[PDB]
RNA sequence: UUGACCUCAAAUCAGGUAGGAGUACCCGCUGAACUUAAGCAUAUCAAUAAGCGGAGGAAAAGAAACCAACCGGGAUUGCCUUAGUAACGGCGAGUGAAGCGGCAAAAGCUCAAAUUUGAAAUCUGGUACCUUCGGUGCCCGAGUUGUAAUUUGGAGAGGGCAACUUUGGGGCCGUUCCUUGUCUAUGUUCCUUGGAACAGGACGUCAUAGAGGGUGAGAAUCCCGUGUGGCGAGGAGUGCGGUUCUUUGUAAAGUGCCUUCGAAGAGUCGAGUUGUUUGGGAAUGCAGCUCUAAGUGGGUGGUAAAUUCCAUCUAAAGCUAAAUAUU
RNA sequence: AAACCCAUACGCGUAAUGAAAGUGAACGUAGGUUGGGGCCUCGCAAGAGGUGCACAAUCGACCGAUCCUGAUGUCUUCGGA
RNA sequence: UGAAAGUGUGGCCUAUCGAUCCUUUAGUCCCUCGGAAUUUGAGGCUAGAGGUGCCAGAAAAGUUACCACAGGGAUAACUGGC
């Protein structure tokens, strides 16, 4: 009977998706992770719905 | 967490903050409000007057829902009319056309005049009310239809 | 044990509730559990809908009066009007209950047209034969939501005639108050020779 | 029982047409039986009173019937109970003194 | 004298049944103290541990002698909440539910009390046969001190009128479930190190398979497997999906109107007292003793009592899955 | 057992006060006085004046309880301005 | 009370006394008994009394040389020291 889970609310949560989605439209943040994003000509990278 | 805590800065020093002559021991003064008319009498009267002794008249078999009746101040008033239609029925001042109140079905129980609702008539329906918010409704020119 | 300026605390641990302390682990897995065997019971039941068809009630209880609510049965009146038997109605997923009675003719109105619009909505197989695939829902409680009555309008006209209603309300609580007063006053009065 | 409309006094409530429901079956439990009345009747023939029936009927004579209700009271356990048996005791002491 | 009945017995009589283990969870009985109260006696610990009896895969509870006071709800269980609240309490320490509301899950029913009385229509057993979780025939027997049909209060029954509507059981092949088997890709190519390459580097392949394990050191590609699908085997089964044979049935069930009726649980309810218990407070339940009912009656309606009303149920008999618990 | 989405309720809060029955928060630019950062105006500046959130002190007003007073009126004992 | 000014809310001043809970009395004749009423009863509001002298207020007799435990050099029975 320990606490294993966390309650958080909603909005935060979605605060923090939002602000994470928003760091992946930045190549500063994207090359700090070491994602091998130097020859990639822009991004948001998207590609067809082919896929 | 575990880290933050002086517990982890404590680790060296003998007494754990507690010291030496006092030493933290079990329950040196009773467990929970043990003495509250005696060793901790100063306590329980600077910080709970009135903790002992018995006021009133006893209920028995209470139900909270007899007694079920939120108030609704006159200053609001209008939040239960939507965005809407507020502006609406504010800029047409009007008697034949005036929107209607059911504060029931908002989910309060009697109405209260705290302050200032505009000069606009309005219908309330409401269970319970008091004199000034009837006075002030009608004084803006609207009415109260009492309900169950 | 009494110390500095804090709320007086009452936490019942002086039993030995270390033994009884259900921690609910199981809530992911009770959750699939009971969609699984909801998937079972609709496969087994595989035209009908998983629920019977409930009626639309009134709650007690001022509070909550001003709320419509579902409850358990049908009302026998209520199905013998919607023209079918109980005994036919709880093999046709409608829920009868037999205990309670019909004192509001709008509710009762209500339900009937409610069991109108099932017997129109469903389709009933016969015993004999062909059963046509029919596309089964999982909830009758959704193809027939309880809605709340409109008890009025968005705008009416203003009908003042001055009795003031709060007046009125103290005119009432006060000859409620004094109903049995004037009744024994009034009869020592009629009992006088 | 008519509501007037308003949420305190006498008949508080909100107006809706009534509808007067058939009546349960389950409220005439009590109710007496031909078969059963003639049950009873003769059971009463056949078994006399009882001691203290016996003792009812000497204080209706004697004392009165307040005194029995007190006594029936006592023997019994309540006065509703008292009152329905002394006035079982008087309709048996005026049809004992017809036989 | 003979033959019955009643009650009681004996049989290594014919057939069966109980015991003990386990006991996490479940139903009960019994029942502490340490401890807390800064001492201690009520209290608390706790209606707990220990002790005893008794079950199943769940048990128990359960279709209201309920909750309520609402425009009323409507078996039971469990969760969120109500609520650390109403209340109890050397009113101290401490204890402490319930109605409503939201949800999971949902399912309803059956006996007694009625003359079959133009037909004990009911049933165990034995025995012959058969298609054997049983059936048919025959024969003793049980049973009228009441076995079947009929009805269970939501109703319902007996007559009278009037028309309509609906039905049972076997086989076969599938599907559902259980268990199990089997088949289903790609490098062991080159160099260095090393005892060993599963290490490092080069070139490649598969991938709905780069989970994991093994193999002389970190292996998707060496092996088992994994992933994706396929092909079988054996069962249980009435859940449904089709096909086939029996026609159940001059039977049963349902529905409308009139009329006469409408049985409804007793050493129980209830009361007094004692003890225990409960938040239950002029007495919440339980038990013991004493007293002991009624039938337009009885119970409940959380302040004892009398009077007048109202509301709501229908006890003293009974069965029932799921949601729930599980050291 | 993650992550994502959601209805209706419920909890706290938006109203207190009285044992309770119960009543229930604007005379006023939501008050006055004193002081108050910052802003504005004049001033080269010094400073003067205006406005003055928060906060503090104080006098008042409003709601409830208590103690009074007790109008129009009336089931003549209710009502309570 | 005094002509009056004025004095007087116990004793010329400094001491002469007492919580909760319970009971009881007085007052308002007011509130509640929660399905609705009447009358009893009971419970509540406000002011006192019944008392705790260990006097901020447990309900309380001894012994142990058969003794026990936690401790004390905060504290005795030796030396020593002043
Ligand atoms: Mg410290
Ligand atoms: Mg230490
Ligand atoms: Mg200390
Ligand atoms: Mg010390
Ligand atoms: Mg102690
Ligand atoms: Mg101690
Ligand atoms: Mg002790
Ligand atoms: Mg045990
Ligand atoms: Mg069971
Ligand atoms: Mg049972
Ligand atoms: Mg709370
Ligand atoms: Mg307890
Ligand atoms: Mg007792
Ligand atoms: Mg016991
Ligand atoms: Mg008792
Ligand atoms: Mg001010
Ligand atoms: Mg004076
Ligand atoms: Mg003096
Ligand atoms: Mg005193
Ligand atoms: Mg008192
Ligand atoms: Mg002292
Ligand atoms: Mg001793
Ligand atoms: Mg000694
Ligand atoms: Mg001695
Ligand atoms: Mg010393």
């Amino acid at each position: 009977w320990r606490k294993w889970n966390v309650k958080v609310n909603h909005n935060e949560k979605r605060y923090a998706t939002a602000s994470a989605i928003a760091a992946t439209a930045v190549a500063s943040l994207v090359l700090a992770r070491g994602h091998r994003v130097e020859k990639i000509p822009e991004i948001p990278l998207v590609v067809s719905t082919d896929l | 967490p575990s880290r933050f805590t002086k517990t982890r800065k404590h680790r060296g020093h003998v007494s754990a903050g507690k010291g030496r002559i006092g030493k933290h021991r079990k329950h040196p003064g009773g467990r929970g409000m043990a003495g509250g008319q005696h060793h901790h009498r100063i306590n329980m009267d600077k910080y709970h007057p009135g903790y002992f002794g018995k006021v009133g008249m006893r209920y028995f078999h209470k139900q909270q829902a007899h007694f079920w009746k939120p108030v609704l101040n006159l200053d609001k008033l209008w939040t239960l009319i939507p965005e809407d239609k507020r502006d609406q029925y504010l800029k047409s001042a009007s008697k034949e056309t005036a929107p209607v109140i059911d504060t029931l079905a908002a989910g309060y129980g009697k109405i209260l005049g705290k302050g200032r609702i505009p000069n606009v008539p309005v219908i309330v329906k409401a269970r319970f009310v008091s004199k000034l918010a009837e006075e002030k409704i009608r004084a803006a020119g609207g009415v109260v239809e009492l309900i169950a | 044990a009494i110390s500095k300026n804090l709320p007086i605390l009452k936490n019942h641990f002086r039993k030995h509730w270390q033994e009884r302390v259900k921690v609910h682990f199981d809530q992911a897995g009770k959750k699939v559990s009971r969609r699984n065997a909801r998937a079972t019971r609709a496969a087994k039941i595989a035209p009908r809908p998983l629920d019977l068809l409930r009626p639309v009630v009134r709650a007690p209880t001022v509070k909550y009066n001003r709320k419509v609510r579902a409850g358990r049965g049908f009302t026998l009146a209520e199905v013998k009007a919607a023209g079918l038997t109980a005994a036919y109605a709880r093999t046709i997923g409608i829920a009868v209950d037999h205990r309670r009675q019909n004192r509001n003719q709008e509710i009762f109105d209500a339900n009937v047209q409610r069991l109108k619009e099932y017997q129109s909505k469903i389709i009933v197989f016969p015993r004999n034969g062909k059963a046509p695939e029919a596309e089964q829902v999982l909830s009758a409680a959704a193809t027939f939501p309880i809605a709340q009555p409109a008890t009025d309008v968005e705008a009416r006209a203003v009908q003042d005639n001055g009795e003031s209603a709060f007046r009125t309300l103290r005119l009432a609580r006060s000859e409620k108050k004094f109903r049995g007063i004037r009744e024994k006053r009034a009869r020592e009065k009629a009992e006088a020779e | 029982t008519v509501k007037t409309g308003i949420a305190i006094g006498l008949n508080k409530g909100k107006k809706v047409t009534s509808m007067t429901p058939a009546p349960k079956i389950s409220y005439k439990k009590g109710a007496a039986s031909n078969r059963t009345k003639f049950v009873r009747s003769l059971v009463r023939e056949i078994a006399g009173l009882s001691p203290y029936e016996r003792r009812l009927i000497d204080l209706i004579r004697n004392s009165g019937e307040k005194r029995a209700r007190k006594v029936a009271k006592k023997r019994l356990g309540s006065f509703t109970r008292a009152k329905a048996k002394v006035e079982e005791m008087n309709n048996i002491i005026a049809a004992s003194r017809r036989h």
